């Protein structure tokens, strides 16, 4: 009889995982402040990692990797990619980005304007996007970007002016991948992804057709649910489209680059966050966001440390979380693609 | 990777390697606290004996 | 040298006290004449806690025997180990207490209490560093209950910085001598609330149920009940009598077990209780030791929460496996342990097992379920007191009805204090 | 030469002190009767080992040590032990009844009655000293004596020896071997009152020593004897620079200079390697790079925590055995490219290295295997604040219900000392966070 505690009531993924654990009759839920647990489904902010692994005779496991925020923050990710030799400033699958602290507060204002002027003179496309972890501005003039940030830390990265546009619709999208990293630092890619598509035609000259967020398309798009249920295209339909239209597969044109990016990011922080020789063990589910351009090149947009799942895929993924992440440590009485790597 | 201040002797040696440059109460006051706590113990014991006398 | 002075008062107190000294004398190699005949130096390392050493390598129990009738103490002096006690430590009268708390506490007992204190003082003077007292008595009679609590009050007056511990036998209608037992017990419980640091609640109801249900004894006697008490008393004093690190003296036990001064009433337990050659395993010892059927207080632990727990394992066993089973019980039923006292379950191990057992385990719980015992007594008190039934036995000794009303209120306050920490 | 006086308080301090002086005698070739054949200056001298040992005209080398306990049974093990001849009765102070796991009982009630006797026996040792450096104080956090009397003694030493340094070796409570539920209370209480009186304190978590004994020595249920022999090895590594010829950490003041830039943050993390079972008939000797790499594994630290999620303020490496500076620098350069070693911006990113060619001495018949080389890293990480957060959280749980508080108030302590001690710890946790978190 294993024990666990629940400390994030808003987590839809682990609300289902908790439901599955009780459904086996071999897991007992305790009060959230009971320290005699085998498994902690921890809170998002200020998880007390320092109090884990000090209970005699209890193998303790937590559903978050301490230090993984460096990969799952806007400014932290840019700094991590630029300063890590495994990724380097010459990284080819991440858009050119710059960390811009507001003036009411290192910083890269002069470095951003240096490369911005190189595109203005060279007749090239000079459209950038500003955003943060906290409200997004897309512009072609560097003055509007720097003035908007001053109005928390923000980042300015190159806006991909030539995205892959689904037809019919001439519309933008982005790919969400769910990645599970277990206590042995095996990297498991959920075989099922989702395309969060825009329902408006992409106009290169209004942010409804430029931002593919599921909440923006349901509150400001006048074509929500027109082409696919809930602006969510799954891998079967997207693969069939790439074959019928582009004469290629999702595996070859896109998924090889996705698995490569996932490995690069997670292997880079492995020495910093691994729990291999630690007094407690960690796993975590990540949500990677990818953009695809017209040349079928995949770009990394962000990594989400506390992601939600697609409604159709909750039961399959949450059961997979119990199988390879929880039952591998606490056995009872494949939907993932294991991305092999060198520890 | 600079080794500085190397000192050697028969039983060993010591040195420093730099990888990167940077970027009371008095005796009276103690006796007062010890005696104030002793007085609180004496007051609690006197209240007990008073209670037992009743 | 951390000496304990033992006192046994009344019929129940002297019969259970005599068996305690008979049991631990055997465990320490002391023969009925006080001569050591053991084979291990572990038996004499802490022997001075309970025994005085006299001329001729004789060991004399540091025990004072008190009663208002001579009968039971004459039986003790004629018992198996009767000659081992110091003859001047028999302090007795002739009138008796008539199962009357007022007689023990206010009239008959007041005439004898000073001569008992003279013997207490003599034993205390010959102590290198007296740590405190232990009293065996029942709460349902007159001498052990009334004069025993009078003794505790006067001992606290003369030794206010020493620990007072009692083994207190609670009355039950299942094993009853008179109808006034709830009166005597209610009056005594308030005395214990104020004037003891640790009280082991030995419930005659539990002792009967164990003999009947578990030990399959259709007609349990007082001898059978005292067998469970004797085995329990040896177990809960092992840490005082043998070398160890946990709860090695009465004050450290109190600091570990008593988070609030009035809530110092312990539910003891013992395993095994076998009706006999089969070896018992550590998982079996640990499960039985926490089972309600092994509790000596007739309270369901699952109806309350454990504030603190001490567990003592005796015999040659895997100390690693003990920790595994102890941590197994806590981590499988952590809802019955308060979360605001971290690591409130302490485990000790002693190599020397009791007589006739390869291994055993003793349970000492400070549980809020003990309020069931006091509620039970309180209801039996009120059923008679609402009609003032049998009160003339007490008003005839000078007591007023108001002292009964205040005793009734005091124990209901105690019940309420247990209830606030259960939530 | 400048002398150091060791003070052992309570059961933990005395039993650990007994294990340390046993090891010191083996390391300096001192026999149980106090005779030291290699010492050619009979009856005197100012060699490095004289910082810890005085000498009698008869050639006995006597520890500069005081043992204090409020119960006589533990120190009686010293009076009748193997090394009984080292000590004279003036060095062993026993009481009648202990502090019963109660800080207030050891500090106020019993402390007031024995503090003058202890300081007098210390003064006798200080008068033997031509230039006393200060004191090394061994005690537990959880015991009533180790916590309560120690903090009182530390206050009086600051008064009577104001210019002297004071270092601690403190045993942090672990429930797997602890004997009291109130040890979190005693720990916070003694830390609050000792904080401004200690220049540098080495905390040892019994949990870490316990698991090292089970994992690396294959002891199923480690005893105090197993734990104390390992602790005395770490302690010896730390004090070896005071007892042998050298140039790093040669006096007590240098410990603070090299490890404690901010005075309140004076708790360096100790990590030791290698720990090898003696029952292994043949074990492959670990290299300089491997034992140095093991200094960044949490499984080898004296306190379980994660230095990756903190910042370093200082770092010393103390090697013993066959080690040359070339192999140290090769290991450090490799480790810098594999470990998350982040220093604070107001401190140089460097390592002070000390090497003693004599390999670690092991007690004959003990559990530790003789090794060719060993290292103790002393790093001042903010990550050790995890140990404070664990302790303060257990304090908060009990104190919210005032559980066991009456035991302390009954000894004359006011309840406000509880909240005052806890607020000081909250300020301590805040200091660690401001230094090591972005
Ligand atoms: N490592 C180690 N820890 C010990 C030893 N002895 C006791 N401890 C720890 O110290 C704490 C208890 O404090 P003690 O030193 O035994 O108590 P004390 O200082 O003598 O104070 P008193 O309450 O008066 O007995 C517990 O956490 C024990 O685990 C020892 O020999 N080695
Ligand atoms: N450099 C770039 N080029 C083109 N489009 C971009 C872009 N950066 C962001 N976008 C678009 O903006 C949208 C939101 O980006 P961002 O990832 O900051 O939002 P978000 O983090 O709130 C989504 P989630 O809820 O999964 O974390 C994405 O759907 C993407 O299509
Ligand atoms: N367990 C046990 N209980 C007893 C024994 N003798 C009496 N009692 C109980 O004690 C109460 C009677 O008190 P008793 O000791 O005989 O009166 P006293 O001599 O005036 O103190 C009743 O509740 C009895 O059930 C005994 O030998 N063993
Ligand atoms: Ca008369
Ligand atoms: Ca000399
Ligand atoms: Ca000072
Ligand atoms: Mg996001
Ligand atoms: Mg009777
Ligand atoms: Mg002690």
């Amino acid at each position: 009889m294993y024990t666990f505690v629940v400390r994030d009531e808003n987590s839809s993924v682990y609300a289902e995982v908790s439901r599955l654990l009780l459904a086996t009759g071999q897991w007992k839920r305790l009060r959230k402040d009971n320290p005699r647990f085998n498994l902690m489904l921890g809170e998002r902010n200020r998880l007390p990692f320092g109090r884990l692994g000090h209970e005699p005779g209890l193998v303790q496991l937590v559903n978050y990797y301490r230090g993984a925020d460096k990969l799952c923050r806007k400014a932290s990710l840019v700094k991590l990619i630029k300063t890590s030799p495994e990724l380097s400033e010459s990284c080819t699958w991440f858009p050119e980005s710059y960390v811009i602290y507001p003036t009411n507060l290192t910083d890269e204002r002069e470095v951003f304007l240096a490369a911005y002027n190189r595109r203005r003179e060279g007749r090239e496309g000079n459209v950038w996007i500003a955003k943060s972890s906290a409200g997004i501005l897309i512009s072609s003039e560097a003055s509007e970007l720097l003035d908007f940030i001053d109005e928390q830390v923000h980042v300015i990265q190159k806006y991909l002016e030539k995205p892959l546009l689904l037809e019919p619709g001439h519309r933008k999208f982005d790919i969400r991948s769910w990645v599970l990293v277990d206590h042995l630092y095996n990297i498991y890619l959920y075989r099922e992804g989702v395309l969060r598509t825009s329902s408006e035609p992409y106009n290169s000259a209004d942010k409804t057709c430029h931002l593919t967020n599921h909440c923006i398309q349901k509150e400001y798009s006048k074509n929500y649910g027109r082409y696919e249920e809930g602006n969510e295209m799954f891998f079967e339909e997207f693969n069939q489209y790439l074959m019928d239209a582009l004469n290629t597969t999702l595996e070859n044109s896109i998924l090889l680059q996705i698995k490569h990016i996932i490995r690069s990011c997670l292997m880079c922080i492995e020495p910093a966050i691994s729990t291999k020789h630690l007094h407690y063990q960690s796993f975590q589910l990540f949500g990677f966001d990818f953009m695809v351009d017209e040349e079928l090149k995949v770009w990394l947009i962000e990594v989400n440390g506390a992601p939600a799942c697609a409604q159709k895929l909750y039961a399959e993924l949450c059961q997979g979380i119990v199988d390879v992440a929880i039952s591998s440590v606490f056995p009872l009485a494949s939907i993932f693609i294991k991305l092999h790597h060198h520890h | 990777m600079e080794v500085i201040e190397l000192n050697k002797c028969t039983s060993g040696q010591s040195f420093e390697v730099i990888l990167k440059p940077p970027s009371d109460p008095s005796l009276e006051e103690i006796q007062k606290k010890l005696e104030a706590a002793e007085e609180r113990r004496k007051y609690q014991e006197a209240e007990l004996l008073k209670h037992l006398a009743e | 040298m951390r000496e304990i002075v033992h006192i046994q008062a009344g019929q129940c107190g002297n019969q259970i006290g005599a068996k305690f000294w008979e049991v631990i004398s055997d465990e320490h190699g002391i023969d009925p004449t006080g001569s050591y005949h053991g084979d291990s130096d572990l038996q004499l390392e802490r022997i001075n806690v309970y025994y005085n050493e006299a001329t001729g390598n004789k060991y004399v129990p540091r025990a004072i025997l008190v009663d208002l009738e001579p009968g039971t103490m004459d039986s003790v002096r004629s018992g198996p180990f009767g000659q081992i006690f110091r003859p001047d430590n028999f302090v007795f009268g002739q009138s008796g207490a008539g199962n009357n708390w007022a007689k023990g506490h206010y009239t008959e007992g007041a005439e004898l209490v000073d001569s008992v204190l003279d013997v207490v003082r003599k034993e205390s003077e010959s102590c290198d560093c007296l740590q405190g007292f232990q009293l065996t008595h029942s709460l349902g009679g007159g001498t052990g209950s009334g004069m025993g609590t009078l003794l505790i009050s006067k001992i606290r007056e003369e030794y206010p910085d020493r620990i007072m511990n009692t083994f207190s036998v609670m009355p039950s209608p299942k094993v009853s001598d008179t109808v006034v037992e709830p009166y005597n017990a209610t009056l005594s419980v308030h005395q214990l609330v104020e004037n003891t640091d640790e009280t082991y609640c030995i419930d005659n109801e539990a002792l009967y149920d164990i003999c009947f249900r578990t030990l399959k004894l259709t007609t349990p006697t007082y001898g059978d009940l005292n067998h469970l008490v004797s085995a329990t008393m040896s177990g809960v004093t092992t840490c005082l009598r043998f070398p160890g690190q946990l709860n090695a003296d009465l004050r450290k036990l109190a600091v570990n077990m008593v988070p609030f001064p009035r809530l110092h009433f312990f539910m003891p337990g013992f395993a095994p209780l076998t009706s006999q050659y089969r070896a018992l395993t550590v998982p079996e010892l640990t499960q039985q030791m926490f089972d309600s059927k092994n509790m000596m207080a007739a309270c369901d632990p699952r109806h309350g929460r454990y504030l603190t727990v001490a567990a003592i394992f005796r015999g040659r066993m895997s100390m690693k496996e003990v920790d595994e089973q102890m941590l197994n019980v806590q981590n499988k039923n952590s809802s019955y342990f308060v979360e605001w006292i971290p690591n409130n379950v302490k485990t000790a191990v002693c190599d020397i097992p009791p007589r006739g057992l390869k291994m055993s385990a003793t349970f000492i719980g400070n549980s809020t379920a003990i309020q069931e015992l006091f509620k039970r007594i309180s209801e039996q008190f009120t059923a008679m007191f609402r009609r003032k039934a049998f009160l003339h036995w007490y008003t005839g000794e000078g007591m007023d009805e108001m002292e009964f009303t205040e005793a009734e209120s005091n124990m209901n306050d105690l019940v309420s204090e247990y209830q606030q920490y259960q939530d | 030469m400048r002398e150091c006086i060791s003070i052992h308080v309570g059961q933990a301090g005395v039993q650990i002190g007994n294990a340390c002086w046993e090891l010191y005698c083996l390391e300096h070739g001192i026999q149980p009767d106090g005779q030291m054949p290699s010492d050619k200056t009979i009856g005197g001298g100012d060699d490095s080992f004289n910082t810890f040992f005085s000498e009698t005209g008869a050639g006995k080398h006597v520890p500069r040590a005081v043992f204090v306990d409020l119960e006589p049974t533990v120190i009686d093990e010293v009076r009748t032990g193997t090394y009984r001849q080292l000590f004279h009765p003036e060095q062993l102070i026993t009481g009648k009844e202990d502090a019963a796991n109660n800080y207030a009982r050891g500090h106020y009630t019993i402390g007031k009655e024995i503090i003058d006797l202890v300081l007098d026996r210390i003064r006798k040792l200080a008068d033997q000293c031509t230039g006393l450096q200060g004191f090394l104080v061994f005690h537990s956090f959880g015991g009533g004596t180790g916590s309560g009397f120690t903090s009182l003694l530390m206050e009086r030493l600051s008064v009577d020896y104001g210019k002297k340094s004071k270092l601690e070796f403190s045993i942090y409570p672990a429930p797997q071997v602890s004997t009291a539920v109130v040890e979190p209370y005693n720990s916070i209480l003694t830390t609050h009152t000792t904080l401004e009186h200690s220049d540098c304190a080495f905390m040892v978590d019994n949990e870490a020593i316990y698991d090292i004994c089970r994992r690396n020595l294959d002891i199923e249920r480690p005893t105090y004897t197993n734990l104390n022999r390992l602790i005395s090895q770490i302690v010896s590594s730390i004090t070896a620079s005071l007892r042998f010829d050298g140039a790093l950490n040669v006096d007590l003041t240098e410990f603070q200079t090299n490890l404690v830039p901010y005075p309140r943050i004076h708790f360096p993390l100790a990590t030791y390697a290698p720990v090898i079972s003696a029952e292994k008939a043949y074990h492959e000797q670990l290299s300089v790079a491997e034992i140095t790499n093991a200094c960044f594994e949490p499984a080898n630290q004296m306190v379980k925590c994660d230095p990756r999620h903190g910042k370093y303020m200082a770092c010393c490496l103390l090697y013993r055995g066959d080690v040359v500076p070339k192999d140290v620098n090769a290991a450090i350069a490799t480790i810098k490219t594999k470990r998350s070693i982040q220093f604070v911006d107001w401190c140089p990113t460097g390592f002070k290295v000390g090497i003693n060619y004599q390999p670690p001495t092991v007690v004959p018949g003990g559990d530790l295997a003789k090794v060719q080389r060993a290292v103790c890293m002393l790093s001042n990480t903010t990550a050790i604040a995890e140990a404070w957060a664990r302790l303060d959280h257990k304090f908060d749980l009990m104190y919210a219900k005032r559980a066991f508080v009456h035991w302390y108030v009954g000894e004359g302590m006011e309840e406000g000392e509880f909240s005052e001690a806890r607020e000081d710890m909250a300020a301590l946790e805040k200091d660690y966070e401001e230094v090591g978190v972005d």
